[PDB]
Parts: C-alpha cells; structure tokens; sequence
C-alpha cells in the first residue's frame, strides 16, 4: 500500500517517461521486441567451444493494438 | 598639422584634410564643418556650439566632455571610456571596440552603433542612453532615478534599477539577470509582427 | 463486458468499438475490474464491480 | 528596520538597532554587535545554514548546494534561504581586494551541452547578483563546468547529490 | 460510504463563503454569474508604480486567492491585466504581461489544479471607468481571473 | 566544531531509488538513439514556414493535458479568436497527446503538438483571415 | 560565398564577407552574389535583394 | 511576508533526478521527432483555395455519406452554377461522409476536394459560372 | 545456477557467460554453496542462501 | 542477518569524529569534500632542517595518522611533498622524493589496506602562500596525503 | 583489440619500483596474451589484446 500511494504520488513522471504512443508504428501497430548480447563464448564439453561476437533474438512478434500501454500493467 | 586650439567664436569649415593624429581644443561655440579623412585619440570642445566631423579612424581615442555641445562623427573609432555631466548629444557611426565604461551623471543623448565585446553603464539621472543597434556580447548596467536605457546585448546581460529606472532591451540574449530595489522595470519591448521571432528557452526564463 | 459512455478509455484495450452520431461510445471486451479514462486533460478511473 | 527582498539593496544598519533594542546598556549592546559580527561567528552560522567554507593558506572556497539555493531546473533562484546570501555578503566584505572565481558543477545524466547550458546559466546569475550586490564587474569571471572533476560517484544517489554544487575561490593578494 | 467518498476532497462550502465574504469585505472584487466566477484585483495592493514587482506583504493575499482556487474544481482559467496609460502602448502591454506571467507563475506553483491557464495583458486598450485622474492609484489598472465551474 | 556536508534533504524512498536507477538508463539510451538518427537522417526544413507567428499570437499559456486532441486546439482556437476548420475525418482509433510544459506562447505550443501529431495529422495557421486548419492523415 | 549583417543603422548598414571582406553598404550599392540593394530595415534585420533572396544577421 | 515553496516540489534526490531524467527523455523524444516528421511545401500544397464569390458565402448544414458527383451537382444547383464532369467514372465510385452544422460551401467543397485527393479534383470558374469535377487517369 | 552480476567470478567456473554493453555480467553454472570474485583486485566470498 | 556482521568491524563514526577533531586541534591541516579526503602535515613535525631523517619522536604521530588512515577503505593513497628553494631543483626533487618514499614505506609495513600507494614530491614548484620568510618553518613546505573513500 | 571472453587475471606483490618496471612487470605476466607499448612524445600508455585463433 504504501508503494502503490507513492507511485501515485508520483505520478506524472512516469507515464512522462514511458509513454509508448510516441514509438507506436503508424500502422496502429506495436513494433516487436529486440534482445541484444555481445561477446559469448560457450563449452560444451572437452574439445568443444564456441564463440561469437553479438547475437540478436526477437521477443514477441510485432501485431495490431487499440491502445498504447502504460505503466499500470507492469508496477502497480 | 598635429594641434589646433580654437578660441575666438568664429566659423570654421574644411574637407579633404589628411593626418595621422591630431588634438582639437574648440571653445566658444565654433560652428565646425569637418570633411577629411583624420585619426585622432584626443578631442576637446567647451560646449554650446555645433560640430560635424565625416571620417576618424585611429587606433584609440578618449573624451570626456564638460559643457552642452552638439557633436556628430562619422567613422571607425575604438573607444574606451566616456563620462558625461552636463547636457550633452552624441552619435556616431560605427564602433570595432572590445571595453567601454560609460559614466552618465546630468544629462547624455548617446546614439551608438557598433560591436562591443564588453560594455559598463552606470546612469545617475536624467540619462537617456538608446544604445539600440549596439550589439553587446557582455553587458552590465546599473541605473539610479530617473535613468532610461535602451540595450541591445548579445549573449550576456546583467541589469540592476534602484528606482523609476527603465531598462528595455532589443535582443533576447542567452542568459538574462535583472534586478529592481524600488521601482526598478526592465522590458524586452520588442516588435511581435517579425515572422521569425523566438520565444524563451530553458536558459531564459527569468521572470521580473 | 459491454460498456457505454461518452469518455475516452485508454487502459485496458477492446474488441468491438463503435460511435453514434452524437459521439456516444460503446465498447465490447474481456471482463476487467476496473477503467481508465481522460476526462478533459485529466486521468480518472473507473471502479467495476458485480464481478 | 529591514526589507526581505534583500532589504531592496542597501547596507543593513543592523547593529544600531541592536543597541538602540538593548537600551530599550551600551556595553552590553557593543558586545552584542561584536559576538553577532564576529567572523568566527558568521562561519558558524555558515555552518548552521547548508553551506561550506575552506580556508588553505591564502586561497580560500565557498561551497553552495544547487538544489537547495536554486529551483530545480531553473536559473532562478530561490528566495527562502536569503540570510545565507546576506552572509555571503557580509563575509566578503571582509576581503575588498580578492580576485574572484566561481565556478558550477552538475550530474552526469543528460546532454552534455544541455548540461554545460545549466552550468554557464547558474553561474553568469551568481555572478551578476554579485555585481548587483557592489563589485566591479573586473574583479569576477564565472565558469560552468560540466561533470568532470566529481567530488563523489554518480552511480550513487546521494553520491551525485553532493556531487552538484557551485563552488566560489578567492585569492587574498 | 467510508470507500467511495461523500464529497469532492477539501470541500467546506461554508467556509468558502465565508472567505468569500471576507475578500468582498478586504474589498476585492467577488462575483459569480451562473456557472462563471470573476475576480479583480486593484494593482495598487500588489505591485509598486507602473513595476513589474511585488511587495513582500502581497505574498498573504497570495496565499489566499491560491486557498479559494484549491477549493473549486475547474479546467480552464483565464488571467489578464489591466493598466492605466503612462508614456506609449507598447511599454504599458508589456507591463502588463509581465506582471499577468508573474501571477500565473507564481499561481502554477501554489497547487491549482487546473488544466489550462492563460495569459493576456492590455494595458490601458480597453478602460473601465471615465474617471482616470489617479495613475496606478487609479481603480482602472487591476488585474482580473475568470473560469468556469464545470461539474 | 561541528562538521558536516552542504546537501542534506527530507529521507529518500528505495523504490524510488530504483526507479531512478532504470530511468537514467533509459534517458541515456533514448539520447542515444536521436543522436543516431539524427546522424543518419539528416532534416531539412522546419514547420515554421506553414506555421509562421504573427500579432495577438503571444497572449501565454501554461498546460498540462494528456488526453485527445480536437477539443484541446479547439480551446485554443477559441482563446485565440480564430475559425476553426477540421479536414479529412476522425479515425476510429483516437489521436491522444500528452503535453505538460510551463509558459510557453501559441506558436511554439502549436509546432509542438504538430510534432508530436507527426504523421497521424497536421496544424497549418492563416493569419490573413485569422484560421486555423486542422487535417487528419487520409490513407489506405 | 555567402554574406552577413553585423552593424545596421538607417540608410547605412556594415556587411561581412564569408572571407571577412567588409563592406560599409548604402542602399544604392551593387552587392556580388546578391545584386542591387534596394532597402533596408532598422525593426527587422532583413535586407532584400535585386537577385531576390535575402540577408540576415549571422549566427 | 509568507512566500511559502511550491507544493508539488522535487524536494528530495531521488525525485529532483527523476524529473532530471524526465526532461531529458522528453528533448530526446522532441528531437526525434523533429527529425522524423515531414512537412509540405505551402508553395505547392494541392488544395482549391476559395472561389470568394458571393453565391459562395452561404451558410448551410448537410449529412452526406456516399457517392460525390450527386453531392457535388446538388452543391452547384444550390449555388447556380453550371456543373460538369469530364473522365471516365471509375468502377467504385469515390464515396465521402461530411457532417456538419454551420459553414459555407467554399469550405464544403475545399473538403471535399481534399478528401478526393488522387482519383479526382474540382476545379471553380467565376467568370462563367461553372464547377468541374476532373476524373485520374 | 544463473547469476546476474557486474563483478568477476573466479572458484567454480561456468558454462555459459554473456556480457551486456553495459557492463553488466550473467552467467549459467553449476550449482554451489560459495562462490569466489575478484572486487577491485581483491578477492571476496559469496555465501549461497537456499539452495 | 546474525551470521553477517552489524558493520565493518572496528568502525565507530564517533570514534572517527573525535579522533579528526583531536588531530585538527593538534593542528595537522584536515579536509573533508564528498568521498575526497586531504591531510597535510609541516615537515617540522618529522624531519631536521632540510633532512631525509626521521625524527623518533614524531613515531608517536605517525602511529596515531595510520590508526585514523586505517579506519576507513580505500583503493589507492597519494602522498606528495613541497619544499621551500634551497640549492637547485634537483636537490629538492630528490629530497621530498626520498622523504615520500620512507613515509610511504613505513605506512605500507602498518595495517593500511590500500591496494595502491603513490608517491612524490614536487619540491619548489606549485608554492601553496607567497608568504616566505621562513625556511622549513614556512608552511609551504609540507607533506600531504590525499585519497577517495571507497564507497 | 577486443577483451576475450575469457578474462585475464594477475597476481601483484612488489615493493618501492618503477612505474616502468611495473609496467614491465605487467606486460611479462601478460605474455601471450596481451602487449603494452609507449609513446613517451605524445605521453600514451596503450595495451593490445592478441588477434588469435
């Protein structure tokens, strides 16, 4: 309860900072979801390692939405 | 041709003189007609009389004046101190000068255009100063009763009234600081019919 | 749930969205205990009940 | 008797009305306005106040919290803690032939120039309320850093709060 | 009735008109028509001859035209400023938005909880009064805040 | 003697703590970003020149508003004693904004939420006989 | 090569050069790049060209 | 004598450098829109301006949602102007929807035109009073 | 195990290792009780808690 | 929680405040800002007129300087020295060079948890007063340690 | 070059030397791995990894 007053307290800040209407695709259209690493090196066992310099890996494929989200469902 | 002292009231007219630095000393309200192309770092008149000089180019030049004359000049000038104390009208032209100090105490008509790297102005009363077209990149004024000041600064302004002192400057500089003790006003007065005016940023939102 | 009003909402996405002539909103979508909406400029919410 | 807004820019006669309050004795009111002037005394209530002062041999700091004298995000400054400015006044006043410095320091989060913009802004206003204050503008020259010489780090919150300050130095010859 | 409150938060309509009351009494000027509440100020209370600055004392009346603006719940409010005429047009306009930015600036601060305010000086462009003898002790230069109370 | 540190402040919050903590992150990786796209793109005019200032444009505002569009520079244009036109049609995904600034005049108030609209609509200002046109982005 | 305004008084105007050329320019004057000038402005610091473009104050 | 600080200030660390980070999202933000957002030359924007006749200054309210060449004849019946078209009607007529109280015709048709854009325009004459509605090719 | 961390680890080894642009470290390992880092050229020791 | 200690052991802020306000009256130069330390001490307190010696009683201050150093952590310590202009620069250089490196030595072998240790000494150089009548009396010539808490 | 995945790791306990032979010092325990070189003229301390594999 008393995380949740502050958050409310403050307030305007944070959907100041993660709005996400600004990024929205024209298309009416949430763009998908990037995951970046560099540097990995792996082993599997003796006499096998692999190394790579960065990887990229999609999240969530992109899709149609009416509303841009908010901070309320992902901190309250 | 290096000295020339003037006292007898009479007419004095030339053009076409040339030198290198002279002194001029006018009394007794000589009208004066000059039209020569003449350096000069030092000039006095005793006042109550007209003169018009067309063309000064020296590397420095200083003038204080004590009477009530009616001086005009044209040309190139790096000044560096004025002082005035009785009734006096000024103008010129153009100015390549980096310092100036201005001293108002009676009454001054100044009427200044030019580029100043560093300017003080201290007004005590009765001064009216329209340094419009004088852009300033430093600028300090401070302004007693009964002063008006018309500023054109650049980046940097500092400003201070004590009383009925007004202050209205022509340019939005980059950093703004005005300060009044009693009845003090500094104005930004500006035209709002330009197509491609600008409107305060985070560094100039001082309020009066 | 199937909503009519005359706001805006925001918070919780929809399905089936339509508008009168008079600028009457209805809305169809997943049951939710509560709203979102913008009033004038304002952010208010809506408690639901009867869950 | 006085004005709040700096009492319109004029010396404080201060220490008469403190022996006039104390007559309403002379000596007791003299000793009164010497304990009040004392310059141990004003660095006391430097103390007291949220400002700094350090003295090493002949050049000596002045420490001023952005936050606290200043609105947030604003060149302006705040009008509550004004006694610490009256201090500031008073103190210098006491050293009539110093040349001055100042000088701003800010976080390391945001543009750079936008930083080095606040920084030149908060100084250039220190240094004309200094110059409405009454010294000539040739013994001054104001500097706004960015985020280079921090005082503490600002990956911690705290560390960064001590870290933005406006610093003052002065010579004595 | 405790969860979903009775009223709006900070409402006590008895002392609203009692405030209301005194500032009538204190002689600022109070009026409402319909749903639309006016207030006028006379600039000789607040700002010194022809200045774009405020006397320390002010700061009180501030405060209390900040309090009865808390009470009420409202969108848009509209500040403008009214001046005698002193030496041209210009120079009085711009008094006058100074001094209306000031107020507002000052009144943003202070928690109003509004949606939109807006700002307009006039100078001496439209009198209120034939009698004009007075400058700034002249009941003409004031300043005036309008709004509506919606819902 | 006693001894202390100029800074010192009401106790802070630990949440808050951590969400300055994924804030400043975020800053810095969203100044990144228009730092490279500005590098890439580079513009090539500004909105001024169909959204040029003139008089009575510089009575001051001062908002906070966070919702739809159409009433907001409806109130505007009525402030400004200006004719209202709207061109094209309300899409039936609404157009929200999110502006909160502090002193800022008409023009720059207007360029502003041009830019924001970006490509859903578009601001244009006819001072000659004081209108101004609202459009809304006709595709598909 | 590309000019700017640095002084500008009625009738009378100082002009700079992209290669610092200077110029104390009347408003009867043939200026390279930009033609003729015609006239000038004391309010605003626009000077229009015979060529037809127009000149500012630098920034 | 009572100057009391701003209710709703940043009055802590954390919170000052949350609006720190706040105002610096948002220029971010601006930039990238400044950058982003494409604007249209004044110089050659395709709208019909305003015929500015006096048949033309008449107020009106009309709901429409359908074909436009039926509108469009009605609007210049209503106007007394003579009215053709010249093309070849597409398959799928172009459709509008207007729907509006108190305005005059100019603007109607000003909309109108807009909202065509590509497969057709409208073109005005004064001197002979006529109205021309042009197909694309 | 998977740890997320910005310090070094030294005793048990690892099978996986990825490093953010950051400078933030995650790793996936075998599991342990302890665990060995190098802080500022010093060594430390990590107690495991609920294994 | 009890296996974890309550605090770094042999830590106590009082202890640290009496011990600084201690040192300070004895009149070592003592200065705080942020996490950046600085302590000075004049040369007359350890060594002869001029002299890379050690004096046997200045062990007693020497002593009580590490306890204090010790109390806090650190990652690495400067030492520098200042002397007034006696023969050259390269005698200087070589005096406060030899008087850094026999001062840093004797701390690195006392209980000082410092990774690093940096020394120098710059004679003459960067005077801290233009005041310089007396010669090892002077209070330019010094020795200084400065370091950054470690958080 | 680039840091390996694989970190490199020394062990440091000397008394009273030179920054050179630390230096020095630094670069032997290094080996293989990585170089360290100087520019004294344009005062520059700059380490190599080893381009390998």
């Amino acid at each position: 309860k008393i995380i949740d007053e502050q958050l409310n307290k403050q307030a305007r800040n944070l959907d100041a900072i993660y709005d996400f209407n600004s990024l929205v695709l024209e298309h009416n259209i949430l763009p998908p979801v990037l995951l970046e690493g560099r540097n990995t090196l792996n082993l599997a066992d003796a006499q096998s390692i692999r190394i790579s310099d960065r990887t990229y890996k999609v999240a969530k494929q992109a899709h149609f939405i009416t509303t841009p989200p908010t901070w309320r469902q992902y901190l309250w | 041709l290096n000295r020339f002292r003037y006292e007898g009231a009479g007419v004095v007219t030339g053009n076409n003189l040339r030198t290198s630095y002279l002194d001029l000393y006018l009394a007794n309200e000589g009208t004066t007609r000059l039209a020569g192309n003449i350096g000069l770092q030092k000039l006095e008149a005793v006042g109550n009389g007209v003169t018009q000089i067309n063309g000064v180019s020296s590397r420095n030049l200083q003038i204080v004046l004590k009477g009530d004359p009616k001086v005009l000049i044209s040309g190139f000038v790096n000044l560096r101190q004025l002082d005035m104390y009785g009734k006096g009208t000024l103008s010129l032209y153009w100015i390549k000068s980096d310092t100036l100090t201005i001293r108002a105490k009676k009454a001054a008509k100044i009427q200044l255009a030019g580029i100043v790297n560093r300017l003080d102005v201290e007004l005590w009363d009765f001064a009216q100063f329209k340094g419009k077209y004088l852009r300033a990149q430093r600028s300090f004024v401070k302004t007693h009763d009964k002063s008006v000041a018309e500023i054109s600064a650049v980046n940097h302004q500092s400003s201070l009234a004590t009383d009925a002192s007004d202050i209205y400057y022509y340019n939005l500089s980059k950093t703004r600081a005005d300060f009044m003790a009693f009845n003090g006003s500094v104005l930004d007065m500006r035209e709002w019919g330009q197509s491609d005016l600008k409107d305060f940023d985070r560094y100039n939102k001082q309020f009066p | 749930m199937y909503v009519r009003t005359n706001l805006t909402i925001l918070s919780p996405g929809w399905l089936a969205s339509m508008t009168s002539a008079d600028g009457t909103h209805a809305y169809e979508m997943q049951k939710s205990p509560v709203l979102l909406v913008s009033w004038h400029g304002k952010v208010m919410q809506l408690k639901v009940e009867g869950l | 008797c006085f004005h709040p807004p700096y009492n319109n820019f004029q010396p404080d006669r201060r220490a008469v009305k403190r022996v006039g309050v104390d007559t309403g004795g002379g000596t007791v009111g003299l000793v009164a306005s010497i304990y009040r002037d004392s310059k141990r005394k004003i660095i006391r209530d430097l103390q007291k106040q949220d400002i700094q002062y350090v003295e090493y041999g002949d050049t000596r700091t002045l420490i001023i919290p952005t936050d606290k004298y200043f609105m947030f995000s604003s060149p302006r400054l705040n009008e509550i803690c004004y006694p610490g400015l009256n201090n500031v006044i008073r103190l210098l006043n006491f050293y009539p032939q110093s040349t001055i410095y100042v000088a701003g320091f800010t976080d390391n989060v945001g543009s750079r120039s936008h930083k080095r913009k606040l920084s030149q802004a908060q100084a250039e206003t220190m240094m004309t309320f200094l110059w409405a204050n009454g010294i000539a503008a040739k013994r001054l020259k104001a500097e706004g850093y960015g985020d280079k010489n921090a005082i503490s780090d600002n990956a911690i919150i705290h560390g960064s709060a001590q870290n933005r300050r406006i610093e003052i130095q002065w010579f004595t010859s | 009735v405790p969860k979903l409150p009775c009223r709006v938060d900070g409402a006590c309509d008895a002392t609203i008109i009692k405030m209301m009351t005194d500032l009538n009494k204190k002689g600022i000027k109070v009026a409402s028509v319909g749903q639309n509440y006016l207030i006028s100020i006379p600039a000789s209370a607040l700002f010194a001859d022809q200045s774009p600055r405020l006397n320390w004392a002010s700061y009180s009346l501030l405060n209390e035209i900040a309090a009865f603006l808390k009470q009420f719940r409202k969108i848009a409010i509209t500040v403008t400023s009214y001046s005698s005429k002193y030496v041209s047009v210009k120079r009085e306009r711009a008094l006058t938005l100074a001094r209306s930015r000031v107020v507002s600036e000052y009144l943003w601060s202070q928690g109003v909880d509004s949606r939109i305010i807006f700002t307009q000086g006039l100078g001496s462009d439209k009198p209120i009064t034939s009698y004009t003898l007075g400058g700034d002790r002249s009941p003409n230069a004031r300043v005036e805040i309008t709004f509506r109370r919606a819902v | 003697m006693k001894f202390k540190k100029p800074p010192i402040n009401n106790p802070s919050d630990d949440a808050t703590i951590k969400l300055a903590e994924a804030a400043v992150s975020v800053s810095d990786s969203m100044l990144e970003m228009a730092k490279v796209e500005k590098v890439i793109t580079p513009p090539s005019k500004d909105n001024t020149l169909t959204i040029p200032n003139a008089y009575n444009l510089q009575a001051r505002a001062s908002v906070d508003w966070s919702g739809p569009i159409e009433e907001l520079t409806a109130r505007i244009a009525k402030a400004a004693h200006f004719r209202f036109r709207v061109l094209g049609k309300s899409p039936s995904v609404p157009v929200l904004i999110s502006i909160s600034t502090k002193d800022e005049s008409l023009a720059e108030i207007l360029r502003d939420i041009d830019y924001q609209a970006g490509k859903k609509a578009s601001i244009h200002v006819y001072p000659n006989s004081q209108v101004v046109e609202l459009r809304y982005a006709k595709i598909y | 090569i590309i000019y700017y305004i640095q002084a500008v008084i009625p009738g009378r105007a100082w002009l700079i050069g992209s290669n610092g050329s200077t110029l104390t320019v009347r408003e009867g004057s043939k200026i390279p790049g930009y033609g003729m000038v015609k006239l000038i402005d004391s309010l605003q610091g626009r000077i229009l060209t015979s060529s037809g473009q127009v000149i500012k104050f630098s920034q």
